[PDB]
């Protein structure tokens, strides 16, 4: 049910978007551990002092998700 | 010495290498990531402790995760 | 008030205390 | 100045020993045991 | 490869500076050392204990022996109320005429300070009449202490080393400390209290010789086996009775008027008695509640378990699992024990500062001002220091202590799940104190700046003023259940009531205080820094275990310095910032309620307690009528025209304010210029010739982040001790002095 | 009942500074204005106005008014303001209007913003108001 | 009035220069949420200032406050004794 | 090995080695340009690439280091081929930074797994599970 | 047309906002001075 566009809630507890819905960018079909592209609407903590940008999409996994 | 340690949630970006003022990490063959490759600390006795690799990760939280141990004269980067 | 002599013996008193604090001392190290 | 309490002549021995005598004593005995080797 | 330090290896291989300071900071932290098992940790702390109630025994005894050598309790038992209580004699080699003409005080001969303890009315009160009764009071507190360091010497020798399974032994010893150390201690004092301290408070000397042949009461123990315990309470002492002789003394070893003793301005002490006797009775009973070895008593994980509303009931299943998971989550973490034991103790160090003022208990002490603002002070700061350290444990308990498959679903799982509810909400209510505490402060200082005083948003606290006249003040017209004598708690068979309604409705007492619109003002500056220092420490201590920004908090443990500049910025993320950054807070919120204390009895002791009933309400009469107007004499005491007795204390203000700003230092200045400019210092060492003959064995370094932290942390936290004691000390002693 | 505040015409502290009371606008008898209308109010010894806040009426405008008139404005200040952020959302382009403020937006949100607690009331009886536990980002323990 | 408010600056300079990011940021998080429990939460993301502005925030509170102060005490002094 | 090179043209500065490096280790960088340029060691100062190798030593691998990426980048000949090695006062040479002969940000065959946790870090041990061992919670 | 959207930021608003409030605030403590509370 994993497929590109479709609005989906992370369920990594460190994540910085934990129980937040971002969509899909791509899904991998090689033999990785993260496969899943996911791209949100915030943006992460990361990046130096100061910086007013931060990256919004990350890896997961199948069973770090679930489909709304 | 500090522990410079990689998780597996590593997009093989070579951020973290390039970041590195003192040669600390570098990149192996990994089978298990898209670019094929994962970054590793071998000569982690050299490592200070400034974080700028888990400053240019751009993982959620941080594949490569540096914890403060114990300080030797190249830990505190002491020219004296 | 007091006398001169309960001074020192005051003072050697303590050191029933000044010898077990540092047999304490030495085995609270080990 | 000595004082009227029994034993004055004490507090001229015991504070000079306690703020300048034993501190130094303590100081050379820690600094001898936080720098010696092995 | 260096011995020291001994319980760190990772520090021990340490080539520079920070090895020392390290190794001084992690010396009590048994859980860390190295090659430490859990039994060897508890039979550590076990001796360590004995060593600190060695070091309280050697400091009651010399307290006792200062008092009895080179004190005057022999001229001071005369005059309570004039003559000033010695502490100890001043051998200062660096005395001028001056100064030496200047300590010259309170009768002696010699350069003494002035004892403001307040121990000379305990002593008094608890029937020490001259100097050889705390000679031999000195002597058995020496012995005592070196009891205690037999002990723990014999409690670290293998024969005697207590196991594990004794440690943990909760239910023996909460039966041991509440029948024994609570109870027959109790119930000890109340038996030196009816045969020493009440009988001499009557003029009867009793000693170590007597008390087997002076009779307590005329009726000596026949009234308490018959049942008819009334006449311990027939002959109760008279109003026109003097303390420490016999004219208008009674017979009755336990009295219940509830009051005070006209003369003293104190409790009874036959009401002390009784009330030691009552607590003594009731912590016997609760010292039988847990099973030990007789099958009979109770087991606190039943209790624990047990205790879980089921459903069917109102709340349901609120609380989830309960508290199951407990009575293991406790009793294997020590710092569990020791947030509880110190939350506790500071509550109850609340209460001794709250009660010692309005209730003294000792003789003459109500009418030595700085007696009673020392001991508030005193009590107050260390209350804060015992609840700050309270929280820090249970944040050190949740980053190293706190198992999530333990306690998993309980009511201290259930505390995690919503950790940043709490912290919002107490945000909430830290900001809603905060802007309206200064709102209303800031509108009456602009107001009475501005010619109009009447302006002034001036709210009489209605609430407190109930519980005032609830307690039986008839001062608010309230006529609430105390106030009128034809209510059902007042004209119940309640016999305190006759000796309480006269001792509160009088105002030459600190009991229950007249209190208006510059209390209220300040007792929400009050909550307000509860509330703040509550959400510091709360939220360093649900946030310790990791959170959004840092996950894995608990990987680093308790206190580390930060995560780097990456994510933004990380300054300051350990759990040891809700400690660091609460000490403030703490302290800020000491200094009001101290603040409020001293400027309150100021105006109560001066007998002009208007100042603070009109110029309380905005900030610049706290400015100006207590600050500026009671720094005065201190300042004063050594000017170009002379020394006072107060010399001491204006160097201490000073001293304070140096030691403070020198935290600034550490706290605003951070570590990397330091190491830059060590970095010049160590090349001019190196490089100048006949001192680079010297060289340092350990490489110089500045100090590390959470070290400079801490270093300036203690000297705002000295300082600010250090000036306000000088303050309080001088500005309540040059006028009652 | 109040025993130690008196009445400030009573009170024989008020009238003593009721004389000398300044005046605050250009209106020369603004300070006869202000004796003459905080002569209702309780004074204590100072002879300065005091303030019950315990809800009674005949001291109800001490507090009671005041409070309601803050929280109805307060409510509307952070109703129109919810309504905005939450108008601006759904629109796939929300920073930009968060940083630079649509006017025509705004305005009929706070023109309209008088009748904040019944679109509270509706809003939290219809669960439209508060998210579920569920939906909503939560730091790791 | 202007003593006691370069005061009351000075005193709240220490909470910028005392303090750190990661303490704001973590208290923050917790405002986020009570926000998003009732749809309030902001299209631009509510940061702790970074460590140089706080620095800068601390200092410039510091400097106006002292300033503040010490203006107001010399003038008052010198238009009264002056 | 021996470390055959010569100094760069500078007029010496007070950055440089202190006692310690003729004590307890020092460090080197070698490398060769084919035209002379300046550039600014980490000592403090800017020093002359003589024609031809060059040898310079410091009392930090990571002073060794920026001067490397000074080579590295920002420079138009786009140098390289440096070396970066560790001299005890023994006389022991360890050959440090390009030990594969490649840059370490591009990957290379025969390095090992080194710090490689196969575990999320999110999936890391209590430390409550791991008290009064020697073990820490990232092992 | 570009000035409109500058006028529509944030630290103009605000601004007027608050020379706004202010100025009600103002000129009703003029005409109505001195409301401790209501009477
Ligand atoms: C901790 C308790 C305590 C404290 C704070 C003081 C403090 C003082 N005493 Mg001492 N003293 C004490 C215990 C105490 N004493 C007891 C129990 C006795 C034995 C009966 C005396 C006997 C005594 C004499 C006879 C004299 C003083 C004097 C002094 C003054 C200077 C210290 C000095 O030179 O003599 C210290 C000399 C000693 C023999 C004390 C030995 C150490 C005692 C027993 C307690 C140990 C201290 C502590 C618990 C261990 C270190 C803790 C560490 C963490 C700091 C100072 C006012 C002098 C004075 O009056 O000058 C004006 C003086 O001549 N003291
Ligand atoms: C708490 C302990 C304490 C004690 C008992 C003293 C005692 C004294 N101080 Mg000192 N001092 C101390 C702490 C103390 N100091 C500290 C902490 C500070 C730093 C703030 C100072 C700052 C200070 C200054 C700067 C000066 C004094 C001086 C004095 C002397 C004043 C007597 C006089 O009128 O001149 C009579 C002086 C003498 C008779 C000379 C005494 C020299 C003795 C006899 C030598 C003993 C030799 C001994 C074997 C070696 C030292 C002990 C050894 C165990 C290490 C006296 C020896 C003054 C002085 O004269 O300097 C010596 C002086 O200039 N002190
Ligand atoms: C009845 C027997 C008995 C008694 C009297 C004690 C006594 C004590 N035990 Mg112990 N215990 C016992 C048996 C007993 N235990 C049993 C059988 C167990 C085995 C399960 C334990 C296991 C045990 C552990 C494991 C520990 C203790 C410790 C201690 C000490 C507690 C600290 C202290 O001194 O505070 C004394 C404090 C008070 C008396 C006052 C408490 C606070 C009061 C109630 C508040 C109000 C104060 C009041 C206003 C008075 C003010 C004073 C005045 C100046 C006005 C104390 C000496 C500790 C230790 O080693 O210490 C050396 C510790 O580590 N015990
Ligand atoms: C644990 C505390 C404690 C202890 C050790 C003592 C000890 C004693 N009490 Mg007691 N006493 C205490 C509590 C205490 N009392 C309390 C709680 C009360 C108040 C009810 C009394 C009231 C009391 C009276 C009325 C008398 C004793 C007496 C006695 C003595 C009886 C033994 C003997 O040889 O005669 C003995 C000295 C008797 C006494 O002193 O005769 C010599 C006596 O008649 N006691
Ligand atoms: C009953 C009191 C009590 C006890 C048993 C302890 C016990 C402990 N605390 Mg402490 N704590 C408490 C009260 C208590 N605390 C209070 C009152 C505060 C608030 C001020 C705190 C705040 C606190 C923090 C936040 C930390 C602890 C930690 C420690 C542990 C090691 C102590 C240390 O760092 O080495 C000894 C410390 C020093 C030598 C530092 C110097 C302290 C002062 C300046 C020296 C004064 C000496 C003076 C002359 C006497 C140990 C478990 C540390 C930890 O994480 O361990 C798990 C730590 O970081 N404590
Ligand atoms: C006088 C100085 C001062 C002031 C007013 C502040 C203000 C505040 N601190 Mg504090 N703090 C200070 C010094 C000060 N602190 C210092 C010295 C430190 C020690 C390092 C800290 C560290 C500290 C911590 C770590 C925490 C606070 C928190 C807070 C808030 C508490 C809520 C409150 O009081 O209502 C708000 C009261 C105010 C006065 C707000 C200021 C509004 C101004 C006056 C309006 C000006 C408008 C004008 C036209 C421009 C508030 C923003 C807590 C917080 O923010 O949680 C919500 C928090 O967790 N502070
Ligand atoms: C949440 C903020 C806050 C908190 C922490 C306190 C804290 C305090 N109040 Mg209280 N109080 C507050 C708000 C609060 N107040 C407000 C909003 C009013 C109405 C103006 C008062 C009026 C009031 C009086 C008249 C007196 C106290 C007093 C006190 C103390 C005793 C406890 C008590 O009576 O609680 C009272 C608790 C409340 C009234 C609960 C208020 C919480 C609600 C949710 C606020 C929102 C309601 C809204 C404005 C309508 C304590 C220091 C006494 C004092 O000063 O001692 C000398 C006193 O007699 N309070
Ligand atoms: C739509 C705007 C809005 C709304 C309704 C809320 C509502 C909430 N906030 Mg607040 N807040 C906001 C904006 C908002 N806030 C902003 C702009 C700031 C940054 C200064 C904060 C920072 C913040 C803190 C630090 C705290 C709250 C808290 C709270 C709660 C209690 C109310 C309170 O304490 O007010 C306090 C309000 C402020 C301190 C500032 C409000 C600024 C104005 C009044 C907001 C509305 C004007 C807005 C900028 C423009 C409107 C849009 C317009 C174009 C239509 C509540 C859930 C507390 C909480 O968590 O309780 C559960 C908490 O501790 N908020
Ligand atoms: C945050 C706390 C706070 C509180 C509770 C108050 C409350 C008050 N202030 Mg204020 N004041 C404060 C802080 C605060 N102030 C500070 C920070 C300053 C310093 C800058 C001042 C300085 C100040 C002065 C100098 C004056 C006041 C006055 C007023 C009073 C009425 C103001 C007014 O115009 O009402 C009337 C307003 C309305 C009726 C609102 C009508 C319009 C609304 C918005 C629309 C309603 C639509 C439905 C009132 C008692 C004035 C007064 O009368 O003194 C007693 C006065 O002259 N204040
Ligand atoms: C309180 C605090 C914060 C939080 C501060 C925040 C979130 C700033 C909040 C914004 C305020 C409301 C800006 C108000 C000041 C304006 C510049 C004044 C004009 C505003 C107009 C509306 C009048 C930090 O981020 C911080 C970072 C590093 C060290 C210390 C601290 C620190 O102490
Ligand atoms: S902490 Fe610094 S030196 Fe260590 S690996 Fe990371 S970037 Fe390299
Ligand atoms: S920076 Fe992080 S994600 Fe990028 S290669 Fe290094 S460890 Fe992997």
């Amino acid at each position: 049910a994993i497929q590109r566009g479709s609005k989906v809630r992370i369920l990594r507890k460190e994540s910085y978007w934990y129980k937040d819905v971002g969509t899909v960018a791509s899904v991998d079909k090689s033999g990785i551990l993260y496969p899943v592209i996911v791209r949100f609407d915030k943006v992460n903590y990361n990046g130096f002092s100061g910086s007013a940008t931060g990256v919004n999409t990350n890896n997961f996994a199948e069973h770090e998700l679930e489909e709304v | 010495s500090h522990s410079v340690k990689i998780y597996d949630t590593c997009i093989g970006c070579t951020q973290c290498v390039r970041a590195c003022p003192l040669d600390v990490l570098e990149m192996v063959p990994w089978d298990g990531c898209k670019a094929g490759q994962i970054a590793s600390s071998p000569r982690t006795e050299d490592c200070v402790g400034c974080k700028r690799c888990e400053t240019a990760c751009p993982t959620d939280f941080l594949s490569i995760r540096v914890y403060l141990g114990a300080e030797t004269t190249r830990s505190m980067g002491l020219a004296y | 008030s007091i006398s001169e002599t309960q001074v020192f013996v005051a003072l050697v008193i303590a050191l029933i205390p000044g010898i077990l604090a540092f047999r304490l001392a030495t085995e609270l190290y080990k | 100045i000595l004082g009227d309490f029994a034993a004055s002549f004490l507090p001229a021995i015991l504070v000079p020993a306690v703020g300048l005598v034993m501190p130094a004593v303590v100081m050379g005995l820690l600094f001898l045991q936080i720098e010696s080797e092995a | 490869a260096t011995k020291f330090p001994k319980f760190s290896q990772d520090l021990a291989q340490d080539p520079t500076t920070r090895r020392i300071w390290y190794g001084i900071a992690t010396a009590h932290d048994f859980e860390t050392h190295d090659g430490m098992t859990e039994e060897n940790l508890y039979q550590k702390i076990f001796a360590s204990h004995f060593g600190h109630l060695a070091i309280i025994f050697l400091w009651t005894s010399g307290t006792v022996f200062h008092v009895a050598w080179q004190g005057n309790f022999e001229q001071w038992i005369k005059d309570p109320l004039n003559v000033r209580p010695i502490a100890h004699a001043i051998w200062d080699p660096h005395f001028g005429q001056g100064a030496v003409d200047a300590f010259t005080q309170a009768g002696a001969s010699s350069p003494v300070n002035v004892a403001y303890s307040g121990v000379y009315h305990w002593f008094y009160t608890i029937g020490m009449t001259n100097n050889q009764d705390l000679y031999q009071g000195a002597v058995f507190l020496l012995i005592l202490s070196a009891l205690f360091l037999f002990a723990g010497w014999l409690h670290l020798q293998p024969k005697f080393r207590p196991s594990l399974s004794w440690f943990k032994n909760a239910e023996s010893r909460l039966n041991h400390h509440l029948a024994g150390l609570f109870g027959v201690s109790s119930l000890a004092w109340t038996g030196h209290l009816v045969h020493v301290a009440i009988p001499e408070s009557r003029g009867v000397h009793v000693g170590w010789d007597n008390f087997l042949s002076v009779k307590p009461h005329p009726a000596g123990l026949a009234p308490f086996f018959t049942g008819n315990w009334g006449v311990y309470a027939q002959n109760p002492d008279t109003a026109s009775h003097v303390f420490g002789t016999s004219e208008g003394a009674g017979s009755a070893i336990l009295t219940f008027l509830g009051g005070f003793h006209p003369q003293t301005e104190s409790l009874w002490l036959t009401d002390i008695a009784h009330h030691h006797l009552a607590i003594a009775v009731i912590f016997i009973v609760a010292g039988h509640m847990y099973r030990t070895n007789w099958g009979i008593g109770h087991s606190i994980k039943d209790i624990l378990a047990a205790h879980n509303p089921p459903q069917g009931t109102p709340f349901g299943g609120a609380l989830g699992a309960g508290h199951r998971g407990l009575y293991d989550t406790i009793n294997n973490s020590l710092h569990f024990q020791l947030g509880l034991a110190l939350a506790s103790l500071g509550v109850i160090t609340s209460l001794v500062a709250q009660h010692m003022y309005s209730l003294p208990s000792y003789a003459f002490i109500a009418k030595d001002y700085t007696t009673q603002a020392a001991l508030y002070t005193h009590h107050q700061y260390i209350a804060g220091f015992l609840m700050v350290g309270a929280f820090a444990h249970g944040a050190i308990f949740f980053v190293r202590d706190y198992d999530p498959e333990a306690n998993k679903d309980n009511v201290l799982a259930r505390m995690l799940e919503h950790k940043e509810a709490i912290i919002s909400h107490l945000s909430w209510v830290s900001l809603f104190l905060g802007f309206h505490t200064l709102g209303l402060y800031v509108h009456n200082d602009v107001v009475v700046a501005f010619g109009t005083p009447e302006k002034q948003i001036l709210i009489e606290p209605v609430f407190a003023q109930f519980v005032q006249a609830a307690s039986g003040k008839a001062l608010y017209g309230f006529d609430a259940l105390l106030s009128n004598p034809d209510s059902v708690a007042s004209t119940a068979s309640a016999v305190w009531l006759p000796g309480w309604l006269d001792a509160i409705n009088s105002g030459t007492n600190s009991l229950f205080l007249n209190i208006g619109p510059g209390d209220f003002l300040v007792h929400h500056a009050i909550a307000l820094g509860l509330h703040t220092t509550t959400l510091i420490l709360v939220k360093g201590a649900l946030d310790a275990r990791g959170s959004k920004l840092m996950p894995d908090k608990k990987d680093f443990g308790f206190s580390f310095p930060c995560d780097g500049p990456g994510r933004g910025g990380t300054c300051d993320i350990s759990a040891w910032d809700a400690f660091y950054l609460a000490m403030f807070w703490m302290l800020n919120t000491l200094g009001w309620l101290t603040f409020y204390w001293h400027w309150k009895h100021l105006g109560i002791w001066t007998g002009n307690v208007a100042q603070f009933n009109e110029n309380s309400t905005y900030l610049m009469g706290w400015f100006r009528d207590y600050l500026w107007a009671n720094s005065a004499q201190l300042i004063n005491g050594y000017n170009p025209y002379g020394v006072n007795n107060l010399s001491v204390w204006a160097w201490m203000f000073l001293f304070g304010h140096l030691v403070w700003a020198t935290g600034f230092m550490f706290l605003i200045s951070w570590r990397g210029y330091w190491q830059e400019l060590i970095e010049t210092i160590v090349w001019a060492h190196e490089r100048t010739p006949l001192a680079n003959l010297v060289r340092w064995k350990d490489k110089p370094v500045a100090l590390s982040i959470v070290q400079a932290r801490l270093v300036g942390l203690a000297h705002f936290t000295v300082g600010y001790i250090l000036t306000y004691a000088a303050f309080l000390i001088a500005s309540t002693a040059g006028k009652f002095g | 009942d109040l025993s130690h505040l008196t009445p400030c015409s009573e009170s024989p502290a008020y009238q003593a500074k009721a004389k000398s009371f300044r005046n605050t606008t250009s209106d020369p008898e603004s300070g006869q204005k202000r004796a003459e209308s905080y002569a209702e109010a309780l004074c204590g010894p100072e002879g300065y106005p005091h303030l019950v806040v315990d809800g009674r009426l005949d001291h109800a405008g001490d507090f009671i008014i005041p409070g309601l008139l803050f929280l109805y404005v307060a409510g509307w200040i952070g109703w129109v303001g919810r309504s905005y952020l939450i108008a601006i959302r759904e629109e796939k382009d929300t920073e930009m209007k968060e940083i630079i403020i649509d006017v025509p937006l705004a305005i009929n949100k706070m023109l309209f913003g008088f009748m904040w607690p019944l679109q509270a009331f509706g809003e939290f009886t219809s669960g439209k108001l508060t998210v579920k536990d569920s939906e909503i980002p939560v730091s790791p323990r | 009035i202007m003593f006691l408010a370069g005061h009351f600056v000075f005193a709240f300079s220490l909470m910028f220069l005392f303090s750190g990011r990661g303490y704001w940021q973590e208290l923050i998080e917790s405002i986020v949420w009570a926000h998003n429990k009732l749809k309030l939460a902001p299209a631009i993301q509510p940061r702790a200032l970074s460590i140089v502005q706080g620095r800068a925030v601390g200092v410039a509170h510091y400097l106006l406050g002292g300033i503040v102060t010490t203006w107001a005490f010399f003038l008052c002094r010198i238009l009264s004794v002056g | 090995i021996q470390l055959t090179g010569t100094m760069p043209k500078f007029g010496g500065s007070t950055g440089g080695l202190l006692s310690a490096a003729d004590r307890e280790e020092k460090y080197a960088i070698t490398w060769t340009s084919k035209t002379e340029q300046v550039f600014e060691m980490p000592t403090g100062g800017a020093a002359i690439m003589n024609e031809g190798e060059n040898l310079l030593y410091f009392a930090r691998k990571e002073q060794c280091l920026a001067l490397g990426t000074q080579l590295r980048t920002k420079f138009k000949p786009k140098i390289e081929d440096y070396k970066i090695y560790r001299i005890y006062p023994t006389g022991e040479t360890q050959y440090l930074h390009p030990a594969d002969g490649v840059f370490p940000e591009k990957v290379n065959e025969g390095r090992e797994f080194h710090g490689k946790k196969d575990r999320n870090i999110g999936k890391n041990p209590e430390p409550v599970t791991l008290k009064f061992s020697g073990k820490t919670p990232y092992d | 047309k570009g000035l409109t959207t500058f006028l529509s930021t944030a630290p103009v608003l605000i601004t007027a906002l608050l020379v706004f409030t202010a100025g009600l605030l103002i000129e009703f403590n003029r005409f109505y001075p001195d409301l401790l509370f209501h009477p």
